[PDB]
Formats: C-alpha cells, sequence, structure tokens
RNA sequence: GAAGACGGUCGAACUUGACUAUCUAGAGGAAGUAAAAGUCGUAACAAGGUUUCCGUAGGUGAACCUGCGGAAGGAUCAUUA
RNA sequence: ACGGGGAAUCAGGGUUCGAUUCCGGAGAGGGAGCCUGAGAAACGGCUACCACAUCCAAGGAAGGCAGCAGGCGCGCAAAUUACCCACUCCCGACCCGGGGAGGUAGUGACGAAAAAUAACAAUACAGGACUCUUUCGAGGCCCUGUAAUUGGAAUGAGUCCACUUUAAAUCCUUUAACGAGGAUCCAUUGGAGGGCAAGUCUGGUGCCAGCAGCCGCGGUAAUUCCAGCUCCAAUAGCGUAUAUUAAAGUUGCUGCAGUUAAAAAGCUCGUAGUUGGAUCUUGGGAGCGGCCGUCCCCUGCUCGGCGCCGGCCCGAAGCGUUUACUUUGAAAAAAUUAGAGUGUUCAAAGCAGGCCGCCUGGAUACCGCAGCUAGGAAUAAUGGAAUAGGACCGCGGUUCUAUUUUGUUGGUUUUCGGAACUGAGGCCAUGAUUAAGAGGGACGGCCGGGGGCAUUCGUAUUGCGCCGCUAGAGGUGAAAUUCUUGGACCGGCGCAAGACGGACCAGAGCGAAAGCAUUUGCCAAGAAUGUUUUCAUUAAUCAAGAACGAAAGUCGGAGGUUCGAAGACGAUCAGAUACCGUCGUAGUUCCGACCAUAAACGAUGCCGACCGGCGAUGCGGCGGCGUUAUUCCCAUGACCCGCCGGGCAGCUUCCGGGAAACCAAAGUCUUUGGGUUCCGGGGGGAGUAUGGUUGCAAAGCUGAAACUUAAAGGAAUUGACGGAAGGGCACCACC
C-alpha cells in the first residue's frame, strides 16, 4: 500500500536470484567506475546514472559487478550530491507546484497536493537526520526552498 | 505492515490444514519461524518442511497431516516465569494430555513440557494442539 | 482489547477508566448527585414525621387505591411520599407520628403498581408495623 | 537582679473591600415526565391517500408545510437499436 | 481519603472494602507562641486570640472526656457513672508503692464454633421379602412405617448443697439431692401461580380491600388478597432496607461490542503515544545406558601451590557492549492467609504437649513492583570502521613524573617504571548482509467527466424588434387567477442576456472525501502498469495541530435567464396559512470573506497476511492463428484468443461466519492475542440545562443531572390489512 495513495500497486523491479556476474560483460570494476564518474560530471544522479548504464553498456547491478553500489562510488571520490537526490526531488518538486499556486488559489486540490509533498520532505528530513546526512540544524522551509535548485 | 511475521506463517498454515491441503508455502521466513516449526514437527503435529532460500527472506513449504487441529502465536511475547505457565496451559490449551506452549527461554525455542524439566521460563511465542 | 501492544498499559487502563463513566451503576456510586439528591443521604432507613396520610391511585391495569404517608425527613426536612404495607394498617397512624421508613426494594425505583412512591413505613411510633398488624404489641397512646 | 519601655521577630486575631466553594429564599418565565376514558386536527405506519427520511432555511393554531442539495432505511436490484 | 500489614468476594483474571486492637503518621474545640527537659512546639503544662461555657459578695477566679465510665445532642445506627493490680507489662529512689495501660465481671442474636427440643419396646394397622392361592385369605419365623394406645428405662433445661474456679467472685468442668408424657420443660421465621421447594382444598371479599423484587393476581367456580386446615424451606434462628462482591463475557488484560439492535470521526495529512521485515555459530572432542538418549570443553593479562631445568599446567584478585527477560541467591516485622505437628472431650480456637524426673514442640510456604546478587543469552531494544581521529603490531620524535644506583654524606642527567602530544611504515582476506510480493524517489510510454486558468461551441429559455394571419391563449381531475383585437398564443428572420451542458452516458472512469461531462490551449498534479534504476527501514496507525469539505444560511460587490423559501392571489376543502395553478422577494449564478454541517451512506476506520470457483468490464504490460485500415512492406491502431498486475463491479459455492437478513468479507473468534486510531453500554430526559470555546449571525465542537421507565429495539415467520401489482370465479356480478 501506498504512502499518500489508496493506491495497492506491485510494480517493483525484481533482481535475478544469481548475483553472480554474467560471462560476456567484458568491462572491469574499475572502467564501471570510470563510466561513472563520467555520467557523474555530465551532471546525472545515481538512479539516471544506473538506466544509463543498464541500458546502453549491458551492465544490468554496479553492485554486481563492482563491490559497492552507484552513490558509494559517487561519494568515495566526492562527486556526490551534498543533500540526497530523493529529497532534493521532492524539494524540486514542492518549489514547481508552489510556483503554480502562487497564481492559482482557486486550485484546492493543488494545495492538498501541496500538503502531501510537505508531509513526504519532513518525513525524508526526520528520517536523513538520524542518519546525520544533513545538519541536525537543516529544515525545510518554504520561503527558504528556491535557493535549494 | 507486515509485523508479527510468526503470525502470518501459523496463521497461513492453520488456514491451509482447515483447507485440507497436503502443504502449505509460507512465504516470509525467519529463523522463529524455522524453531517453531521443528518443535511442531518432534511431535508429529506436521511433516518434514523445506526452507526455499531466494538472496531475501527465505520462503518454507510445510507438508501437513490432519493432526494440527490449530497453531497460533500470541501477540505479544508476554514473559512467563514457571509460577504462571500453568495458567498459560490452563487457558491456552485443550487438556493437559496434549497440546503444547512453545516459548522461547534463554536455553531455546522449545515446548512449555522441556522449559519444565530444564527449569528455565521466557516468552510464550505460541501454542499448537 | 483493541491496543495488545505490550508497553501499552496506561492507554488500556486510561480507556477502561474513562469508558466506566459510560456504565449507569457506576456514574451513580461514584458521583455526589445521586447520593445528594437521595433523601435518605445514602443511609438505609430514616425516621419521619407523617405530616398527611394519602391515598395514590393504582397504574393502568390493575386499579387499586395505594395508602401512602406524606412525611417530612427529621435529619433534610425532606418531603416523602412512603407505602404503607399490608390490610388496614393505615389506621395504625395517628397524624404527626415519628415512623421509622425504608427503601421498597428496588434501590431509589419505583416499585409495581405506585406511581413515584419508593418506600415503606416499617414502624410507627417507634412500635413494629408488622408487630400491630399481627396484635402482638399494641399501640402505646 | 524584679517591673517596665524602645526595636526586631513569630504571629493569633480584628477592621475594610474584592475574589469565591457550598447551601437556601425567590414575583415571574420556560421546559420535561407521569395519569383510564379533555379540546383541535390526522403528521407517521399500506404508494398512510403529497413516498418517507437527513442537513439547512423561511413560514404557520397544532401536528406540520414549502424551498435547495442529499439518502433508500423505496413504492425500481431489470425496460430491451 | 490517615497510609500500610490486612478484610470480603473469587475458575483463571479481577472488583470492592481497610475509622477499627500491629506498624508508621496526625490531633487534642480552632489557630498561634513558648517554659522545662535527653526527648514536647506537650495540652490529664503554661501564654494570648477566636468560639463556647463555669463560679462570683460583680472586685475577680477557673475550663478543655477525639483517656475510663457516664450525660446531652445528633441520628437508621453503638454497652456499666462495676471489681482488681492477681495475670500482662510500664513508671519510680524501687524484691515493698502506683497504673480506667491492662485484667475480671455486667450489658451484648455484630459475628464465629459445638449443639437439646426426645429415644426404645408391646400392641392395634399398613407396605415389602416367602410356602401357598386364579381372586380372597393363612402364618409371621424376617423387616419397614404410623396412632394424645400403653409400658418403663434415659439424660439435661431449670432448681440447688459442696468443691473447683478466682485478687474476691461469676461462668465452665466435677458432683449429693430434687428435676419429664399433652415429655404444656409447648420452635420459630417466611412461604405454597411461574422464576422457586410446597394445595388447582374449604370459608370471606368482588379491579374494593389488599398482595405483588419481575411477569402478574383481585370485577361472583381467587392455585396469588383476608383467614382455617394442610404442605414446603431454612432452623435457634428466619425475614426486611441499604452499601458492596459473585452471577457481569451487562466495562471485556484474560474477554465484549460498532452493516441493520447503542455504536466508525465527512475526508485526509500530521507530532508525541503505540507497533515495526529478513539477516550476524556451527560442527564435533571426552565419557556412560540399552541407532537414540544424560554430562565436561570450544575469550585474555598482577599475586602463589601437586610440580619442574626466565617460563610451561593450575589457584586468587581486577578489566571485560549496554538493558529488558528467565533461573538462583541474599534480604524482606509479627498478626492474617496457606500450612506441619498436637484428641481444646469434637470443633471454632489454642500453642501446646507426651512418657513409667526424662523427651518434644513452638516448623514451613507466600511477601506484586522497585532495589541488591549470581548463572542462561533464545526473544526485543541499543550499539562498533565508511571525509577513516579504524583495529592488532612493533618503531622513531616531544611535556611532566615513582628511584634500584654510586662505602655513610656535597651538583646532576639517564636506563628504568608510568601517563599525555604526535610522525612514517608494515600488518588486518583490511572495514558497506541483502535489496522485502515494505516504503520513498528517478526513469519510460500510456491512462482518466482528476483540479486550476483561459478560450470556444450548442440548441433551449426569457426579453426585444420586424413581418404574416387570426381570436383566443395559458392552465387544470374540473375550473379560476394571468395574458389578449393597444394583436396574446402561433409561424418566420434576427438581436441581447444569463443559466445549463441533453441524446452519446455505462453498476464505465477519475478524485482523500465533498465532487467531476461542449471545443481547444496552457499549467502544475496523480494512480496503475513497465523496470536486472536508485536510497536502504526511511514504515503502519495516530492525542496536539492542520488542509479540503454538498446544499442551505451570513457579510461586501457584480449580474439577474430560468426556477422559486416568504408573500399576494386563484382553486380544492368542513377548514387548507398545504398538496394543484398564476405571479413572485430573498435566493438560485459569478467574485472576495465566512459557516463546517448532510441518510457527508458501503449506515461497513486504516494497514497487512491467508482461505473458493466462474465469465465479464476499465487501465498498463506481455504473448498468439486469423480479418481490416495508413497499402508499398513494416509498425502502429480496430477486432479476435489467452496470461500477469492494479481498480469499480457481478454471478456462483455447505470455505466459514452470523440473531437472521445476508457477507469472498461482516470469514480465518471459547480452537478466543497480526498492528493501531476513533467510538457504544436498556428506553426516555437530551444532543436538553450549564460552563468553556469558534462564529458578524444562524449556529457548530465539548456536554450532564434530577427525574421517568419494563421494556424500546433488530431480523425473520404466520395471519389480518392496503387508497399496491398480477391472476381467478360467480346472473346473490356484469354484458
Amino acid at each position: 500500500g501506498r504512502m499518500h495513495a489508496p493506491g495497492k500497486g506491485l510494480s517493483q523491479s525484481a533482481l535475478p536470484y544469481r548475483r553472480s556476474v554474467p560471462t560476456w560483460l567484458k568491462l572491469t570494476s574499475d572502467d564501471v567506475k570510470e563510466q561513472i564518474y563520467k555520467l557523474a560530471k555530465k551532471g546525472l544522479t545515481p538512479s539516471q546514472i544506473g538506466v544509463i548504464l543498464r541500458d546502453s553498456h549491458g551492465v544490468a547491478q554496479v553492485r554486481f559487478v563492482t563491490g559497492n553500489k552507484i552513490l558509494r562510488i559517487l561519494k568515495s571520490k566526492g562527486l556526490a550530491p551534498d543533500l540526497p537526490e530523493d529529497l532534493y526531488h521532492l524539494i524540486k518538486k514542492a518549489v514547481a507546484v508552489r510556483k503554480h499556486l502562487e497564481r492559482n488559489r482557486k486550485d484546492k486540490d493543488a494545495k492538498f497536493r501541496l500538503i502531501l509533498i510537505e508531509s513526504r520532505i519532513h518525513r525524508l528530513a526526520r528520517y536523513y537526520k538520524t542518519k546525520r546526512v544533513l545538519p541536525p540544524n537543516w529544515k525545510y522551509e518554504s520561503s527558504t526552498a528556491s535557493a535549494l535548485v | 505492515v507486515r509485523m508479527n511475521v510468526l503470525a502470518d506463517a501459523l496463521k497461513s498454515i492453520n488456514n491451509a490444514e482447515k483447507r485440507g491441503k497436503r502443504q502449505v508455502l509460507i512465504r516470509p521466513c525467519s529463523k522463529v519461524i524455522v524453531r517453531f516449526l521443528t518443535v511442531m514437527m518432534k511431535h508429529g503435529y506436521i511433516g518434514e518442511f523445506e526452507i526455499i532460500d531466494d538472496h531475501r527472506a527465505g520462503k518454507i513449504v510445510v507438508n501437513l497431516t490432519g493432526r494440527l487441529n490449530k497453531c497460533g502465536v500470541i501477540s505479544p511475547r508476554f514473559d512467563v516465569q514457571l509460577k504462571d505457565l500453568e495458567k498459560w496451559q490452563n487457558n491456552l490449551l485443550p487438556s493437559r494430555q496434549f497440546g503444547f506452549i512453545v516459548l522461547t527461554t534463554s536455553a531455546g525455542i522449545m515446548d512449555h513440557e522441556e522449559a519444565r524439566r530444564k527449569h528455565t521460563g521466557g516468552k510464550i511465542l505460541g501454542f499448537f494442539f | 482489547g483493541k491496543c495488545r501492544g505490550l508497553r501499552t498499559a496506561r492507554k488500556l487502563r486510561s480507556h477502561r477508566r474513562d469508558q466506566k463513566w459510560h456504565d449507569k451503576q457506576y456514574k451513580k456510586a461514584h458521583l455526589g448527585t445521586a447520593l445528594k439528591a437521595n433523601p435518605f443521604g445514602g443511609a438505609s432507613h430514616a425516621k419521619g414525621i407523617v405530616l398527611e396520610k394519602v391515598g395514590v391511585e393504582a397504574k393502568q391495569p390493575n386499579s387499586a387505591i395505594r395508602k401512602c404517608v406524606r412525611v417530612q425527613l427529621i435529619k433534610n426536612g425532606k418531603k416523602i411520599t412512603a407505602f404503607v404495607p399490608n390490610d388496614g394498617c393505615l389506621n395504625f397512624i395517628e397524624e404527626n407520628d415519628e415512623v421509622l421508613v425504608a427503601g421498597f426494594g428496588r434501590k431509589g425505583h419505583a416499585v409495581g403498581d405506585i406511581p413515584g412512591v419508593r418506600f415503606k413505613v416499617v414502624k410507627v411510633a417507634n412500635v413494629s408495623l408488622l408487630a400491630l398488624y399481627k396484635g402482638k404489641k399494641e399501640r402505646p397512646r
């Protein structure tokens, strides 16, 4: 069951049993990391990196090929973003909605969906403060939000 | 959401045996389910089972007789002294002649009758008869 | 119970505590309003002084005249219509007599045919109304 | 070394006013409940003779009536290329 | 409301009580202040004030029973103005005195224990064993029961000498004498319709009197009243009123309920609260009994004893992830409770007792929680290294520091111990469990009357103008009001305004709910599917707080086509402030601000798991003969046949449940425990009064009590009934 919907969807990605790398994949773990760096430098998220990789370069899971996963490869060298991509995207969506709702006070549905998105943010913020990957001093305020692109 | 995985298991193999199934898939898996089942097996209530290893939590497939009248969880896992264990088997089993409260002691997950002779109480997991 | 948490003692106790007030038998005993408005002030019996002898018309079905006695209670100064038991026992009650008065049986609820009379007369002038009815004691005058 | 006095201190009490917990008197008003047979009707139960009911308005001797939206607990589980 | 030890009840949980003899506290009419003393804020000490009250030669003096008696008062409610220090202890200078503390009697149906009110025979009698008889009857060797029948034998209630008892008595025990046939030395209390044991008896009354906890009885054969006889129940007791416990699974932790009986917030977000996925050690070594059973072992570094040529085996300290949990240990006043022993004559009790000077007891258990202790490490929480200030290693630098140290005594820095700051190397297999049929986020092509802003269209309606022809038109069950030769209604062309979005339109879709339907564009949003993308427990539900919230209604604008609360009429009618009709203001519409409610309904909280079958439909995806279109193949649409997920549904089934109606959920519930929120407790009074709070108002949210009541209610069955539907019959119906 979804967080802020009645939806009981089951559209999950389903990894195979065999964590063992396939045969055909000729790229060594280092050249995969080198290509991950090349994608990160272009300005892509670990989500967008992983998609571009498995599509055009036949690398199912970076964790399967290498040891580690894409953010931890970004983070080790310091190509990772300061605030997480998923909490970035909710703040990005909240600034989009709030801009729409500046000149559309009639749009009561928007206003309700804003409160649902605000709740997704506060909920993730609270999680990342327990894991100290955000400052304890940090708090998403909608007036301070437009600077956080 | 799913919170007591041992509840999902015992209710699913209870539902299944009431229906008359020869075996039943119980599609999350924990070490506590596996110890509980081995206790039900040692007293011959269920048949020799099978733990399917995916690389997540397992799935178990449990051969059934028609001996298991009911298995069940006690949630929450109440603490049971050796004093109190009479009052549980008094109100939670269908007789003194059969039925077994499983309770997780320090010694290990086991029936109430071994918790007597080992002289160790602990937390009631469930029961079966 | 609808919260079987191991750490839920106060919700379960504090709910039960709150929902006991929705019981009648509890709400009655555990407020002053039932014990204050009680004409006897929570006492079993009560001596009072007859100020008139009163015929009360029985209920809808059956139809006699129930011979009760209007009483000024001593302790409170409160007004009570109290029934007089067996056949021809209102003949034993001179006016301005100190009568000992009990409940009727239903813990301050109206009994049988008698509308809003919760009390019976037990003794009259400190002589028992059963003893007068059986003729064992004679009325001291 | 007694009385006694000044000052401090603890502080009962008293006067004055306000705040206030309970009990009691109350012209009049306005309810409710209980009666064996009061008056005007017939609102409701049968499509109860305008289907009933909900919310909200206004109105009227009275039950009530009417507007607007809703419900079936409807008097239709259906009405035909 | 003094607290506790405890009391009652009691399946297991509980509920109620504890003023009351033991512990601790407090106070001496209310407050206050203090003297003495080791100890007092003392009151059978003092000092004031307040209240009350005593004596008075009227100047003054004296008071504190919530000590023992006793009195008044208050009440439903509670005893003698007794004897005694002999017991128990206490005080004193004290073997010696004193103690209303305490003991002993008196009153005492609070309550508890034991336990008389007759037993036995002979007779009439009757029922049941047996030879015997069809039936009767015979016998009673065997029984058993009843008659104010008779007969002795009984023993204490009482009376009473004596002893014993005891401070002196009393009671008890012992014991002379008296002491029983209507054993008058006289058993009551409540009942006898049902619940509920026991009269359809007799006399009286006649819905009166009365009974009656409830249902009911009473109006002339009363099983219920008032009595008589009789019978029942408990019995020296039994009834009544009231609190309270069980019964009450009608407060529900064990363990209740919430579609319709009372009950799920209108809907969603949301913080504390509560609950929270899987995962991190196992194999064997040693030994016994007849392959299976029961045991010991699978952390490491300062001080000495089973020994040995600086250390090997082991003993005792001290550091050792932190908690819950379980088991053990210490410790925890008695009295009570359980309980061991023990003939108080039995018993309640008691703590004693037993043996021809001796022996023996005065045990033991339980004492939630919190605290202390030591094993176990399953379950649950918590932890450690991820810009490496990370281990385990040995090394080289720097600030301050025990002295064993120069034969005993003058100046030192050192090794050495020991602690900080810090530089490099090696070494670690060097450090990140998995990626939930949990969740978020990205991505992809879709999808939808989802929302907003704008744009656009369509008839129709009303009004207006023009043209035509004619007298009616509207309206109703029937009429009337209204319009109308100043041309209405009608027909044709236009114009204007404001509503509204037919048919397509579905048990179809979307939305949290309320809600959402002309075209087109913009705007952000969204579920579902697809995914070998990413984060990696981020979650579920939720007091506080919050968003949205039909219609009506309120305030200020704009507009006013239709419809139409109020109102004006016109009918119907007995009346008709209504249903019907013609006008018709507020309103209906738009904008800004309130209001926060609906049968806001699936009358059904949300999340999760599991348990039937079937064909449909909507969205996405995937696969498969064929037909058709873009024809020129493709690949996409449209059908076709399947599968998968998610959704709105439907049919069916003895899954199972339920009071049923019914429900694939309302099931997986006495075989009762997956998580969590709200909420119900017979009907009324009442969603009322009152207080708060929100609102301009209308009102909303929270919300009693007195009092009243034996039912109100749910589902289903049968009948009657209908101003419901259909079928059928009849010249007591019609044709």
